[PDB]
């Protein structure tokens, strides 16, 4: 496959970018995609390969590469800095035609710099071991990651252009194996159900849901950058993209970058004493969402180009949350701990179809909402 | 996210 | 099956014993097993079922349910006391005609009452959070745990009698899975290989290894009661049963029920300042033991009766050790964290067979042997 | 093992 | 003057004490006195000298120079130890006939090996840039201190050996010179005031008031060492002596000379995971007690040698309290800052005379009483 | 006494200016005094009175009351603000005829608005618990503080109008009394010293110095209002009034009142980032002067009416600094806590005499002089 | 010392 | 005071 792009100044940075992939369909044998993006402020590249023929059998084997480096600003460093690296290792393996497992061995690193005093964050560094001082930007900390990953998929829908009847039920699963910094195991659990309701299957009932949970063991905390985000075109829209669950709430402290004529949280050269709430989304390690649409014909589209298109009238509820949130110690702040902060939003959707992919525009109104949310009423993805 | 304060904004780059 | 025994004045107590099956060749399907064993200090039971055509392509499924009590005297209670019940149920999957896998989950219980503190015991728990005193033996504990169980068993040796040519492979493992109390992993694998060596296959040569490796994870100690322990029959012949390895070292303590007329471990009644070493085994969290033998047909015996009987001349290494001794803060007192500790004995062996199972007898002489390792020269077992 | 005094003797009991 | 003591076994050690003055009525002028003790636990040596005509217009010149040297073991040390040694020397200026006042230089060092982590302590450590651990009794400290000192007397009382009418004020002070390790301020005043109450003057009311105060420079703590101790004869009777005001609360630890069979504070070897409240006064930087005592003729002695014989019913109110003691970070801990806090007793005395000097005896029950207070309703002193 | 002024246009405003005194030279006792100064950005007023004759005993008692309001506009306030208003009230002891002390108790109001940031001030605040932010001037701050003030003064010099042998002391004193919201002290040190060089008196040398320290206790900064000035004709002549010591730096700033036509520093409304230094001066908390004055006689004048007229040859020296200053968090600018940094001057002076008081003209070139220092070379005071 | 800007000046007060 | 552990007790040697 097959883009590019480069830029002036949209909001983001020089915005090199590209998405690539070298194929076959039969003879060779190999699968390659590559992913790219440098802007002023990041650096991502991801390398993927992968043989669908490892053996007479049809099990797969897939691998991964990947580059991701942060950095807040533009020539000073300084400032809040997350760089990360990996590879991924997999074998697929079939068995039952509607099935198919999954198991692999996973390598992380991750280098944190000045990152900005918050109670969340500090809470799992203090869990680690670190104690950073909650009064500067004057810190680190850098993790090489092992882990086992696992998964099972069961794909019984009839048709897979447009489904129409049956489930996808995906389950993948992540634990640390000995002799990795982080000690962490992790869930993710997608389940879509349709099921037609005339006989011709032009209106459908689908039901969808999202289960996330993950911890540390022994008295870990779960990795922050492993955290589950909720909002957006994916999950619940509506809102905007992974802004949906618990907010940052900062301590005091000197900014390491600080300029007057801009604009902070809880700095102590603006004034600051107390711990401030904000709206900054820092995402949970427990996550619950759902989704009810009805798919419809169109209201007036002709039926020989609409096996492109697809409306629905949905609602979407859903709701992420940290469990080691103490709701004792902060007594007048949110309990972030808590799962019945459940948002909703309803609203009218058009899967339509590109001729390299299906596209999802979206309109949603969040009625069901708290405060520092985002709202994104008008949403459009892959 | 990541913040990024010279341009007001907040940097998306978990995913 | 069939067995039964009491007592009067063994060094043991009571001694009802009961060792029984029930069990069929073909039609019903239950395999029943039971074990019994009523001590004044301790009482045993044991209940096992398994089902081996729990669907048609010949899987398995088996259950068990146990009980063990343990008490240090027989009228008083208030002494090292230590309870144990709990459940395990599996599933058994044939694939190759030579291997097996193995998955299921499995509880245990236990209770701990007026352990006598030790170091390696009272690390793990400060380890789990609790800080007994090590003044006196007023102490207790009490853990719920939940583990998933997995194996695989390879078995391509060429007749199971009395095997002749190739290799028996078992590994079985376990993890924590979350909610349990404790938090650990444990792997153990035991490998035997036979290769012939005359055409007919009366002599051969046996390797066998058993490997053990267990550990806590984020920061909480393996259980001690998940410890390894070698020396006897089944592992290092020449030494006692389960001896071989770390042994504790008390801390000056009150004993709970003391008489002056018996004898004691840093008692602090007869005098015990500083903390002691002793011949007492505790066993490890790791283990590794090997053994080579010569079978040779038997020096004095005629062949027409000799397919009930096996010779051997053998030596066996191994070494049991604890990851997490510190060897700094006791300075004068052994390195139990050094794998290099491994003892070696060499002798004879007659593997005999009762109609009803194999028994070995054996000599042996232990002649790399450290301080505290009890010797048993004479060695007898099923 | 678990130690009994009254008979001078170490009880094995974990197996 | 003369005394002399050694010993055997008496709580205290060896015993070794004098009392010694060598002195003049006129010429040659010099004034010296000695004090000595030696136990298993300290060595107190005091030397000092006075010449009282250090000029024609009859101002003295007065010096002096200790050591004293305590271990809390001995033949280990290696336990809390606390050396300290120094010089003094003044002059004392008589201008009105009622008034004198003091000026005058001091030297003092103290060496700290192994002392026992407690709050007030280590808060005054922390605060002059020593951060020892609050684990172990791994720790030191030594500081060279040096203060000027002054002073003002008011002795207007009509009579000295028995006054009956008039007042007796003292007040002097400290401040550290620029130079010294420490740096702090420290100020006691002591009033007295005779009002007699029949024209014979045989009955009497006195009133009388200890006050002090005294606070680091800076940010710095006042030393430990120059803490104010409440309780006994001199101050507030019914109380044992200097027993009174703020009790340590000690960091959970490891004690470098431990013995189960002994008793200890918050030591880890015995299970201590929080800090814990004790009875052990350890003085604090602000003092201000109080007595009323109506002089009395003696229930029943004669008149002619009544003249070596005083009785009183008396009322003695007092407080101690540190004031930079933390009310917020040990919540459910007393508050040591507070100086309502007042202890009240009260009683019978004696002030007898011995023929070297005065002696007072005492009977006092302390009503009005706080947790970790010591009675001592029996009191004697010199 | 006399004295009155207006104005219309002199850099200040529009000057309303008095002087007086209501007297007696015997009788009914009172002594009055009166000064009066308003700006456009001030409103001085001081009234003071005095009873020389208190008692019989020729005791003094004198006391003030003083209103002092700056404004840094008119029109706007909500620029930088200082008001302060306050009382003394003093008794003075004669005791012997070269001596007198002197006892009193003193109250000041102040109230800040709008202070623009600097380091050294907002130290001070942050020391009072007071965070303010440093990138505005939306800022404010109430104290009323209450002060013990004491003094000595020694004042043997033969002869009071033009002295020629003998020295004048002078040692005045604060301490801030419980209940006042600053807690300092204060010491204040003039000493004089004449030496006459010819028998008849009219070659002298005469030595000076000034000694000022003072500082917070229990970790509170002194108060900025308190702080010590240097230079001019009272002190190190050759440098303009009160300019000698620690400079302002500022934080980058949101200016109140601004205006791009005038000049601002560190105003973040003309691109400023970094904190700058400034030739702002702000005065220290310690200070030490020195002079050494050659006293001849005139060169060209006739001896009699020389009797109002005095000639000297000087040098002066002089140094303040912050003793809180903090030279590591401030690496790259200069070191205000440095003592040694003393400025020095040499030149000629001409002390003069009014009909109603002694007048100094004087010459001065300052040799030793550090950057932000203002000359002043030609100078006059009464 | 107060600065007053409309002068381009530092104005004395504190004496 | 300092206290001694092998009398049970707490010695006075501030004065």
């Amino acid at each position: 496959s097959f883009n590019f792009g480069i830029g002036y100044g949209t909001e983001s940075g020089v915005s090199f970018q590209a998405g690539v992939q070298q194929d076959n369909w039969l003879g060779t044998g190999y699968a390659v995609g590559i992913n790219g993006t440098k802007n002023d402020y990041q650096t991502y590249a991801e390398l993927s390969v992968t043989n669908p023929y490892f053996t007479v059998d049809g099990v797969s084997l897939g691998g991964r590469l990947f580059y991701n480096d942060f950095q807040a600003d533009d020539a000073d460093l300084s400032d809040y800095t997350n760089k990360s690296y990996g590879t991924d290792v997999t074998l697929g393996f079939p068995i039952n035609e509607y099935n198919s497992l999954r198991a692999g061995l996973g390598y992380v690193h991750n280098s944190l710099s000045n990152m900005q005093p918050q109670v969340a964050m500090w809470r799992y560094l203090y869990s680690m071991g670190e104690h950073p001082s909650t009064s500067d930007q004057d810190n680190s900390f850098k993790t090489d990651d092992f882990t086992f990953n696992y998964g099972w998929t069961y794909n019984k829908l009839d048709r897979g252009y447009f489904p129409t009847d049956g489930s996808r039920v995906n389950l993948t699963g992540k634990v640390t194996i000995p002799g990795s910094d982080n000690e962490y195991y992790k869930v993710t659990l997608d389940t879509a159900t349709y099921v037609p309701i005339d006989d011709d299957h032009k209106w459908v009932v689908l039901g969808r849901t999202r289960w996330g949970y993950g911890d540390g063991l022994g008295g870990k905390e779960m990795p922050f950058y492993e955290n589950f985000y909720a909002g957006g075109s994916s999950t619940v829209r509506g809102f905007q993209s992974n802004t949906i669950g618990p907010k940052a709430v900062y301590f005091p402290h000197q900014a390491s970058n600080y300029d007057p004529d801009y604009d902070y949280e809880c700095a102590t050269q603006d004034g600051a004493k107390d711990l401030c709430k904000s709206d900054d989304a820092v995402g949970g390690n427990a996550m619950a969402v759902a989704s009810l649409e009805f798919i419809t014909p169109t209201p007036f589209i002709s039926d020989k180009y609409a096996n492109s298109v697809r409306t629905s009238f949905f609602w979407d509820m859903g709701t992420v949350w940290d469990t080691n949130w103490d709701s004792s110690q902060y007594s007048g702040y949110p309990d972030y701990s808590d799962p019945s902060n459940i948002r909703m939003s309803a609203g009218i959707a058009l899967q339509w179809m590109s001729p390299l992919g299906p596209l999802v525009f979206s309109y949603a109104q969040p009625f069901k909402k708290y405060d520092g949310d985002k709202a994104e009423q008008f949403q459009f993805n892959i | 996210f990541g913040t990024i304060h010279k341009r007001r904004f907040r940097y998306w780059f978990c995913g």
